[PDB]
RNA sequence: UCCGCGGCGCG
DNA sequence: CTCTGAATCTCTTCCGACGCGCCGCGAAAA
C-alpha cells in the first residue's frame, strides 16, 4: 500500500501550508459551555476538520451512509468518517511576519551566519530594540548596519528618505529576499583563497558549506521567517470532559488561545492606524507568544499555567524523556500481555514454565473463542463470550487443548541484555504467580525477594516459529558476552553438589568395594554407609574416538559414594575424572562447558536438569544448618589486639615526644592495624578450614572442616571469606565518608556485641555504599543507552571479504604476572594468515581457519607466543563486516550466520556489568628464565655494568621454550647487571636507577669541557651538602639573566690533548646540553669514562567514568606529545612558557615546527634522532594523536587493554569481539585531504565507506582517488553525526538535528535498525534480512 | 513434541533460513490443508511442520518444486476447463 | 492481572497503561533492543503494529483469529503518522517519498 | 471518561 | 608603540537507569 521507499524533510514554504490548510481559525474559542458542541470558527471548527459523529452532519441534514462524501449546505460539514478529524490541518494567517525560533537560538544561528551578523543584533532587532538598514545608497549608512531611534532620527534628518531602515522581522524577511546566493558563494570562496588566518577560514567554510545546502536543495530562505502558521488538528489536542461539566484540557489549547488573541488584537490595531509604539509593543508579543507555542522555555522566562507549571510546547512534545519518540515510538504498550509475581519451581522442565489459570484465560480469550466457535460450541461471539465468561467445563479443555505447544515470552525489567527475556512453554498450574524454573532465575540475575516479570505472546505462527527456533531457554545456555555457560547452578545445588562431593576419613562402610553406581544408590538408600565414604567401585566410560564413535572401557578406581552416585546421571561419554574432585561452582561450569564442547545440545539440557534434580535432593537430605558455635572465635584474638593496643599507645607516646609526625603516626598506625587484621583473619581460616577426626585406626588426623559455614563459604554459593572475617574476627578500619580511614578499627565482629559507637561508624559505609549504587545503576543504563544508538548499524552482511590484513595477539604480561593467556583471547578468532610452527617454516594452522578448541591445544602445545588474527577493524566491506573478519559466535558455538546484528548483542554485552563496576627503581626477577631486550641501545662503562642508552626499552623474560613470562619497562639510563640471553633465576635484581634524578649519560671516555657555561648567566657554584663539593647548577631561563637565555648550556668532550672527541658513527662532536635546573659536580676538564652520567635532575581512574570517559575520548589534562614525524631534533626562540621545537627529518625536506610548554618536563634531547610518534613529553596519552599518528591498530589495541584492564580489575570477563565492534563503529568518519580526481571538497567529513567506494571506482577508471584521513570521534558526536537524521533525532537533541536536516533537506533510505523499528516494517537483520535481499531484488527488478 | 531445534539446525544450515521455510511449510498447512508428511501425534501446525523440516525430506528447494508441480497443474486444469468450455460453446 | 482487548488512548490509539484501567504492560526500548539481539524481526513487526498501533492492521488480525487464521497484516503504525502531522504543524515539511 | 502533576512503596 | 591572531575566559546548552503499584489533586465566570 504505502511502500513508501524513503523520506524527504525540509522548509515549507507557505503555499504548500496553504495546500496542507482546510480554512483558517479565527475565534479563541474551542466549545459552548451551555452546550458542548464545536464552535463556529473556533480551534474545533467542524466545517474545517470535520463533523464529531460518523456519517452525521452537524445540522442533522443527512444521518446515513448513502451521503459519503456530501457537504452540508446549511452548516458546511460535509459527510464522512469522524476518524478525518486526525488528518486535516488548519492555518492562521498572521498581520506580520515573525521569525522560527529555532533558527535563532539553535547555536549556530543559521540565520545570522547567513546573515554574517552577530545573533545579539539580530536579537534586538527582532524584538524591536533597534532599527537596521535595509537599503541605503548615497546615505553614508551601510547595509545590514544597526542604527538606534535617535540614529535613525539623526539619518532620517540628514538624508530626508533616501535610505531604508526598518525593525525586525519584515526587514529581514526583506534582505533574505534580497541575496544572492552565488555572488556571495564565489565571493566567500576567493575570501577562503585568499585568507591567512585559520579561524577565518574556518567561519568562512562553515558558512560556504550552510549557503550550498540552501543551494542546492533549492529552498527558499524567506521561507525561513514564519508568516502562516499550521494549526494542529484538533484530535492530537483534546478536551477530556472532567467531572461536574468541567474540563481537562492540553497546553496546547492555551498557546493557541493565546496566539489567536494577539493576532486580532494585533491586526484590529492596525486596521485604525494606531500610534507606532503601541504596534510595535504589540507585534512584540506576538512574537513572544509564537516562540511560546514553538518552544516554551527556550528564552527567558517560560510563559506557564496557573499551576507555576511549564506549559508543553511542541518541541516539548517531541524532545525529552517523556517525549513523543521514547514514550509512544520505542517504548509502546501492547495488548496480550500481562504480568505477575514470580515463584519458584523446583520440577518444572528447563522448557517450560507455570502458569495461572485465570491470567492464561484471560490472555488466550480470543483462542478460546477462535477454536469454540470452530468446534461449533458456540454460533456467535457472543455467545462465546457468556459461555467463557461463566467458565464451564468445555472452556477449560479447550484452554488445556489450545496451549499443548505454544512458546510466551516472559520478561524482566529492567532488560540488561539478551537473556533478559526469553521464551518458554506454559504449563497451566492453579494459583495466582508464575512458576519457573530455577537456573533461568539465577540466569536472569532475578530473585524472589517479590520481583514481578512480565508475559507476552506471539500470535503468527511465524513469530511463534521464530520464538520456538531462537528464544527458546533450551537454546541459550552460552552468554552472548562470553562463552561460558550461563545457565549455572547456584546456591542449594552447588550445595548440594558439594556436600556430595566431599569425602571423611571415617565413615559407614568405608573401604568396602562395590561393583557399579546401581549398588552405590542401593547401599547409601538402605543407609549402610555413608556418602563420604572413601571406596573402590569397577566404573566403565566412554571416550568419543577419531571416528566420533564411543569406546567403552572399564575399571575400579577409588573415589566416593556420592562420586559414584553423582556420575551415575552423567551422560556417556565424558572422561570420569571430571566427577573425582571436590566440585565447586566454576568447576561445575566448567565440566557443564565440556560436555556442550563434546556433545549435543539434548545431552547437555538432559545434564543440566538432572544435575538440578540430583542436587536438590542430596542437598535436602543432606540438612546444612547454621549454627551459633559455627562462628568459631580464635582464642588468640584477644592477644592481637592487646599486641594492636600496646603498640599503638606506644606510637602514641612516641608522637607525644615530637619524633614522628602527626601524618607518619597515622600511616603506621593504619599499617599495625592492617596487619593485626591479617593475623587474625589467618588465626580464624587456619581453625576453621582444617578438623581433627578419628581415623579408622583410632587416630587423630586432619581433614576438611565439615562445618556448614565453611562449607558455604568454600563452595562459592552466597558466600565469601570476607563475609566471613567480619563474622568471626575483627571487620577491621572503616572508611569515613571523605574516604578517609578512621584510625580505630571495628575490632568487635558481628557475633561478638557492638559498642553503639562502631555501629555508628559501619553505617557510614553502609550507607554511602547504598547511594553509590543508586547512582550507579542509571549512568550505567545511560552509557548503555548511548552504546546502543551508536553502534545499531553494524550488521553481519558476508561471509567473506578477502581481506589479508589482520592484527597481532599476544597474551597480557605485567609485573611477570600473564593476566590474559593468549588461549582464551584467541579462542573462536579467525586466522589471518597461515600460521607456522614456531622456530620452522611448517606452517601450524592454514590460513581463515576457525580456531576452535582442537586448535587451541595444538597452538599452546606448540608454545606459540604471538598470532595474527582477522579483525572487524579492518574487514574491507561497505555497510557490514564480513563473518569471517568477525569469528565464532559466542552463543552458538560456530561461525556466525550472515543477517545477526552484532552491534546489539556487543552494547548489551559491555554495557551490563556496569553496574558492578566500582566507581569511587629496582625490579627483582620473578621467574626462572633467560633475559630479552627489546629496541635495546645500552652502553658499558668502565666498571663492566651496562647503562642504557635508549629511552623506550622493554626487559622481558622468555622462557627456554620460546614463550615470555615477564615484561618491565627500562627507563633511560638506568643500570642492568644482566645482558640479553642470559639465564638468571627468580628473585634477582637486574634494575638499577634512580626514579627521583634523571641522569644524563656520556658516550666515551675522556674530559668534559663546559661550553656557555658562566656563573650567574647559566651556572652556579654551591657547596652541596651531601658531599661539601664545589657543584656547579644549571640556571633556569626565568632564574638565569635574560642575555644569558641566548647561551645555550653545552657540554663538549676532549680527547686527553683537548681535541674534540666526535661520537662514534657520526662527525659531529659530542655536545650534551644541560637544561635548567640541571646540577653537574664535575668541573670543566674533569676526566670521565664510558657511560658516565653528570646530571642528576630531578624528577585514582574510577571504574565507570574511566570507561566511559574512554568511550567518549575526552581530551586527557596532560596531553603525551609525540612525535609528528621522525628525524632529528633541534630547539629554537623561547617564548612566555613555550620553546620552538623543530623536528627535522632524516631525509624529508620539511622539518617539522611545535610550541612546547616550557613548564612541562620534556624527555627528548637535542642530539636526539627519534620515530614519529614517539613520546616527546611524558604523561596521559590522547587517543586523536595515537591515530593520527600511528594509526588505527594502535587505538585498537589500547582501547581494548585500557577497557579490559577494567574489567579485569573489577572482575568481570568480556570479549574483545565487543569493544573492537563499538571502535570500528567509532570510525566512520574521513576527513578529505586532498581530492585528488574524486568530486568530493577538501577537508570534507565523509564516511569512510562512501570515499572507499568511490576511490576503488576511481581507480577502477584508472582515475586519481582522494586523500583521506580517519578520524576518532566520541560515542555522542559520532552518533548524532550520522546520515539517517531520524535515528539521531530518537537520540538526543532532536532540536539541532531536525533544523540541519531541514536546512540541508537530506534524503533517509531506511537502512537502519532504528529506523525501521520507528517506521514498522521488517528489519535489514536476522530472519527479515534475507525478505529484504529479496527487497533488493525487487527494487533491482523494478 | 519438541525440546530444541538443533538437528534441524544442521538440516538447513542457518536458524533464519530454517524459520522461514518452516513458517512459509506451516503457512501451506494451515490455510492450504495440506496433509503432513509426517504422523501428527495431535501436535499442532507448528510442531508438525518443524517435523516434516527436520530430515522429513523438506527443503526450501523441495517445497518450491512442489509449488513448480501445484502452479503447473492448477493452469492444465484451467487449460482444460477453458477447453471444455470451448467445446461446449461448439 | 492480563489484558487481552480494551480502551486505547485517543491521541496516539494505543492501550493504556495501569492495572487500574485495565491496561497493557510496556514494552521499552530494552526490549526492542533485546529482540535486536535475536534475529526477532516477525516477532518485533507483530508486536508493534499489530498488537498496539494499526486499528485496521488489529481488526483484521482479531477476526483471522477467531476464523483461525494466524496471518500477520503489518500496517503504517498510527503514532508514526501523528509525529508527521506534530511536525507539519512546526512548518518543517515532511513527506514519504515514492509511496 | 480517557490527561497531567505531587507524594509513597516495590523491586 | 600598534595591530592581528591565537589562547583564555565567560556565557550558553545538554542531559542525569525502567518497570510497576498506590494516593489526590487540577478550571469559573459575570
Ligand atoms: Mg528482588
Ligand atoms: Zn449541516
Ligand atoms: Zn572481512
Amino acid at each position: 500500500t504505502e511502500e513508501f521507499d524513503a523520506i524527504k524533510i525540509a522548509l515549507a514554504s507557505p503555499d504548500m501550508i496553504r495546500s496542507w490548510s482546510f480554512g483558517e481559525v479565527k475565534k479563541p474559542e474551542t466549545i459552548n459551555y451551555r452546550t458542548f458542541k464545536p464552535e463556529r470558527d473556533g480551534l474545533f471548527c467542524a466545517r474545517i476538520f470535520g463533523p464529531v459523529k460518523d456519517y452525521e452532519c452537524l445540522c442533522g441534514k443527512y444521518k446515513r451512509l448513502k451521503h459519503r462524501g456530501v457537504i452540508c449546505e446549511k452548516c458546511g460539514v460535509e459527510v464522512t468518517q469522524t476518524k478525518v478529524r486526525r488528518e486535516r490541518m488548519g492555518h492562521i494567517e498572521l498581520a506580520s511576519p515573525t521569525a522560527h525560533i529555532w533558527f535563532l537560538k539553535s547555536l549556530p544561528s543559521r540565520i545570522g551566519l547567513l546573515l554574517d551578523m552577530p545573533l545579539r543584533d539580530i536579537e534586538r532587532v527582532l524584538y524591536f530594540e533597534s532599527y537596521v538598514v535595509i537599503e541605503g545608497g548615497m546615505t553614508n549608512l551601510e547595509r545590514q548596519q544597526i542604527l538606534t531611534e535617535e540614529q535613525y532620527l539623526d539619518a532620517l534628518e540628514e538624508f530626508g528618505d533616501e535610505f531604508d531602515a526598518k525593525m525586525g522581522a519584515e526587514a529581514i524577511q526583506a534582505l533574505l529576499k534580497s541575496m544572492d546566493l552565488e555572488q556571495e558563494c564565489e565571493q566567500l570562496r576567493e575570501e577562503l583563497n585568499e585568507t591567512n588566518s585559520e579561524t577565518k577560514r574556518k567561519k568562512l567554510t562553515k558558512r560556504i558549506k550552510l549557503l550550498e545546502a540552501f543551494v542546492q536543495s533549492g529552498n527558499k530562505p524567506e521561507w525561513m521567517i514564519l508568516t502562516v502558521l499550521p494549526v494542529l488538528p484538533p484530535d492530537l489536542r483534546p478536551l477530556v470532559p472532567l467531572d461536574g461539566g468541567r474540563f481537562a484540557t492540553s497546553d496546547l489549547n492555551d498557546l493557541y488561545r493565546r496566539v489567536i488573541n494577539r493576532n486580532n488584537r494585533l491586526k484590529r490595531l492596525l486596521d485604525l492606524a494606531a500610534p507606532d509604539i503601541i504596534v510595535r509593543n504589540e507585534k512584540r508579543m506576538l512574537q513572544e507568544a509564537v516562540d511560546a507555542l514553538l518552544d516554551n522555555g527556550r528564552r527567558g522566562r517560560a510563559i506557564t499555567g496557573s499551576n507555576k507549571r511549564p506549559l508543553k510546547s511542541l518541541a516539548d512534545m517531541i524532545k525529552g524523556k517523556q517525549g513523543r519518540f521514547r514514550q509512544n515510538l520505542l517504548g509502546k504498550r501492547v495488548d496480550y500481555s500481562g504480568r505477575s509475581v514470580i515463584t519458584v519451581g523446583p520440577y518444572l522442565r528447563l522448557h517450560q514454565c507455570g502458569l495461572p489459570k485465570k491470567m492464561a484465560l484471560e490472555l488466550f480469550k480470543p483462542f478460546i473463542y477462535g477454536k469454540l466457535e470452530l468446534r461449533g460450541l458456540a454460533t456467535t461471539i457472543k455467545a462465546a463470550k457468556k459461555m467463557v465468561e461463566r467458565e464451564e467445563a468445555v472452556v477449560w479443555d479447550i484452554l488445556d487443548e489450545v496451549i499443548r505447544e505454544h512458546p510466551v515470552l516472559l520478561n524482566r525489567a529492567p532488560t540488561l541484555h539478551r537473556l533478559g527475556i526469553q521464551a518458554f512453554e506454559p504449563v497451566l498450574i492453579e494459583g495466582k504467580a508464575i512458576q519457573l524454573h530455577p537456573l533461568v532465575c539465577a540466569a536472569y540475575n532475578a530473585d524472589f525477594d517479590g520481583d514481578q516479570m512480565a508475559v507476552h505472546v506471539p500470535l503468527t505462527l511465524e513469530a511463534q516459529l521464530e520464538a520456538r527456533a531462537l528464544m527458546m531457554s533450551t537454546n541459550n545456555i552460552l552468554s552472548p558476552a562470553n562463552g561460558e555457560p550461563i545457565i549455572v547452578p547456584s546456591q542449594d545445588v552447588v550445595l548440594g553438589l558439594y556436600y556430595m562431593t566431599r569425602d571423611c576419613v571415617n565413615a559407614k562402610g568405608e573401604g568396602m568395594v562395590l561393583t557399579g553406581p546401581k549398588e552405590a544408590e542401593r547401599l547409601y538408600r538402605s543407609g549402610l554407609a555413608s556418602l563420604h565414604a572413601r571406596v573402590k567401585v569397577r566404573i566403565t566410560e566412554y571416550e568419543k574416538d577419531a571416528n566420533g564413535e564411543l569406546v567403552a572401557k572399564t575399571s575400579l578406581k577409588d573415589t566416593t559414594v556420592g562420586r559414584a552416585i553423582l556420575w551415575m546421571i552423567v551422560p556417556k561419554g565424558l572422561p570420569y575424572s571430571i566427577v573425582n574432585q571436590a566440585l565447586g561452582k566454576k568447576a561445575i561450569s566448567k565440566m557443564l562447558n565440556t560436555c556442550y564442547r563434546i556433545l549435543g545440545l539434548k545431552p547437555t539440557v538432559i545434564f543440566a536438569d538432572q544435575i538440578m534434580y540430583t542436587g536438590f535432593a542430596y542437598a535436602a537430605r543432606s540438612g546444612a544448618s547454621v549454627g551459633i558455635d559455627d562462628m568459631v572465635i580464635p582464642e588468640k584474638k584477644h592477644e592481637i589486639i592487646s599486641e594492636a593496643e600496646a603498640e599503638v599507645a606506644e606510637i602514641q607516646e612516641q608522637f607525644q615526644s615530637g619524633l614522628v609526625t602527626a601524618g607518619e603516626r597515622y600511616n603506621k598506625v593504619i599499617d599495625i592495624w592492617a596487619a593485626a587484621n591479617d593475623r587474625v583473619s589467618k588465626a580464624m581460616m587456619d581453625n576453621l578450614q582444617t578438623e581433627t577426626v578419628i581415623n579408622r585406626d583410632g587416630q587423630e588426623e586432619k581433614q576438611v572442616s565439615f562445618n556448614s559455614i565453611y562449607m558455604m563459604a568454600d563452595s562459592g554459593a552466597r558466600g565469601s571469606a570476607a563475609q566471613i572475617r567480619q563474622l568471626a574476627g575483627m571487620r577491621g578500619l572503616m572508611a569515613k565518608p571523605d574516604g578517609s580511614i578512621i584510625e580505630t578499627p571495628i575490632t568487635a565482629n558481628f557475633r561478638e556485641g557492638l559498642n553503639v559507637l562502631q555501629y555508628f561508624i559501619s553505617t557510614h559505609g553502609a550507607r554511602k555504599g547504598l547511594a553509590d549504587t543508586a547512582l550507579k545503576t542509571a549512568n550505567s543504563g545511560y552509557l548503555t543507552r548511548r552504546l546502543v544508538d551508536v553502534a545499531q548499524d553494524l550488521v553481519v552482511t558476508e561471509d567473506d571479504c578477502g581481506t589479508h590484513e589482520g592484527i597481532m595477539m599476544t597474551p597480557v604480561i605485567e609485573g611477570g604476572d600473564v593476566k590474559e593467556p593468549l588461549r582464551d583471547r584467541v579462542l573462536g578468532r579467525v586466522t589471518a594468515e597461515d600460521v607456522l610452527k614456531p622456530g620452522t617454516a611448517d606452517i601450524l594452522v592454514p590460513r581463515n581457519t576457525l580456531l576452535h578448541e582442537q586448535w587451541c591445544d595444538l597452538l599452546e602445545e606448540n608454545s606459540v607466543d604471538a598470532v595474527k588474527v582477522r579483525s572487524v577493524v579492518s574487514c574491507d566491506t561497505d555497510f557490514g563486516v564480513c563473518a569471517h573478519c568477525y569469528g565464532r559466535d559466542l552463543a552458538r558455538g560456530h561461525i556466525i550466520n550472515k543477517g545477526e546484528a552484532i552491534g546489539v548483542i556487543a552494547a548489551q554485552s559491555i554495557g551490563e556489568p556496569g553496574t558492578q563496576l566500582t566507581m569511587r627503581s629496582s625490579i627483582q626477577v620473578k621467574n626462572k628464565g633467560s633475559i630479552k631486550l627489546s629496541n635495546v641501545k645500552s652502553v658499558v662503562n668502565s666498571s663492566g655494568k651496562l647503562v642504557i642508552t635508549s629511552r623506550n626499552t622493554e626487559l622481558k623474560l622468555i622462557d627456554e621454550f620460546g614463550r615470555t613470562k615477564e615484561s618491565y619497562k627500562v627507563p633511560y639510563g638506568a643500570v642492568l647487571a644482566k645482558g640479553d640471553g642470559e639465564q638468571v633465576a627468580g628473585g634477582e635484581t637486574v634494575a638499577n636507577w634512580d626514579p627521583h634524578t634523571m641522569p644524563v649519560i656520556t658516550e666515551v671516555s675522556g674530559f668534559v669541557r663546559f661550553t656557555d657555561m658562566i656563573d650567574g648567566q647559566t651556572i652556579t657554584r654551591q657547596t652541596d651538602e651531601l658531599t661539601g663539593l664545589s657543584s656547579l647548577v644549571v640556571l633556569d631561563s626565568a632564574e638565569r639573566t635574560a642575555g644569558g637565555k641566548d647561551l645555550r648550556p653545552a657540554l663538549k668532550i676532549v680527547d686527553a690533548q683537548g681535541n674534540d672527541v666526535l661520537i662514534p658513527g657520526t662527525d659531529m662532536p659530542a655536545q650534551y646540553f644541560l637544561p635548567g635546573k640541571a646540577i653537574v659536580q664535575l668541573e670543566d676538564g674533569v676526566q670521565i669514562s664510558s657511560g658516565d652520567t653528570l646530571a642528576r635532575i630531578p624528577q585514582i581512574t574510577g571504574g565507570l567514568p574511566r570507561v566511559a570517559d574512554l568511550f567518549e575520548a575526552r581530551r586527557p589534562k596532560e596531553p603525551a606529545i609525540l612525535a609528528e614525524i621522525s628525524g632529528i631534533v633541534s630547539f629554537g626562540k623561547e617564548t612566555k612558557g613555550k620553546r620552538r621545537l623543530v623536528i627535522t627529518p632524516v631525509d624529508g625536506s620539511d622539518p617539522y615546527e611545535e610550541m612546547i610548554p616550557k613548564w612541562r618536563q620534556l624527555n627528548v634531547f637535542e642530539g636526539e634522532r627519534v620515530e614519529r610518534g614517539d613520546v616527546i613529553s611524558d604523561g596521559p596519552e590522547a587517543p586523536h594523536d595515537i591515530l593520527r599518528l600511528r594509526g588505527v591498530h594502535a587505538v585498537t589495541r589500547y582501547i581494548v587493554n585500557e577497557v579490559q584492564d577494567v574489567y579485569r580489575l573489577q572482575g568481570v570477563k568480556i570479549n574483545d569481539k565487543h569493544i573492537e565492534v563499538i571502535v570500528r563503529q567509532m570510525l566512520r568518519k574521513a576527513t578529505i585531504v586532498n581530492a585528488g580526481s574524486s568530486d568530493f571538497l577538501e577537508g570534507e567529513q565523509v564516511e569512510y565507506s562512501r570515499v572507499k567506494i568511490a576511490n576503488r571506482e576511481l581507480e577502477a577508471n584508472g582515475k586519481v582517488g582522494a586523500t583521506y584521513s580517519r578520524d576518532l570521534l566520541g560515542i555522542t558526536k559520532a552518533s548524532l553525526a550520522t546520515e539517517s537524521f531520524i535515528s539521531a533525532a530518537s537520540f538526543q537533541e532532536t532540536t539541532r538535528v531536525l533544523t540541519e536536516a531541514a536546512v540541508a533537506g537530506k534524503r533517509d533510505e531506511l537502512r537502519g535498525l532504528k529506523e525501521n523499528v520507528i517506521v514498522g516494517r521488517l528489519i535489514p537483520a536476522g530472519t527479515g534480512y534475507a525478505y529484504h535481499q529479496d527487497r533488493m531484488r525487487r527494487r533491482a527488478a523494478g | 513434541a519438541r525440546v530444541t531445534v538443533q538437528d534441524a539446525v544442521e538440516k538447513i544450515g542457518n536458524r533464519f533460513d530454517l524459520v522461514l521455510v518452516a513458517a512459509r511449510r506451516a503457512r501451506q498447512m494451515q490455510v492450504g490443508g495440506k496433509d503432513p508428511l509426517v504422523p501428527e501425534e495431535n501436535d499442532k501446525t507448528t510442531v508438525i511442520a518443524l517435523r516434516e523440516i527436520e530430515e522429513g525430506l523438506i527443503n526450501n528447494q523441495i517445497l518450491d518444486v512442489r509449488e513448480r508441480q501445484e502452479q503447473q497443474e492448477q493452469e492444465a486444469a484451467e487449460l482444460q476447463a477453458v477447453t471444455a468450455i470451448a467445446e461446449g460453446r461448439r | 492481572h492480563a489484558r487481552s482487548t480494551g480502551s486505547y488512548s485517543l491521541v496516539t490509539q494505543q492501550p493504556l497503561g495501569g492495572k487500574a484501567q485495565f491496561g497493557g504492560q510496556r514494552f521499552g526500548e530494552m526490549e526492542v533492543w533485546a529482540l535486536e539481539a535475536y534475529g526477532a524481526a516477525y516477532t518485533l513487526q507483530e508486536m508493534l503494529t499489530v498488537k498496539s498501533d494499526d486499528v485496521n492492521g488489529r481488526t483484521k488480525m482479531y477476526k483471522n483469529i477467531v476464523d483461525g487464521n494466524h496471518q500477520m497484516e503489518p500496517g503504517m503504525p498510527e503514532s508514526f503518522n501523528v509525529l508527521l502531522k506534530e511536525i507539519r504543524s512546526l512548518g518543517i515539511n515532511i513527506e514519504l517519498e515514492d509511496e
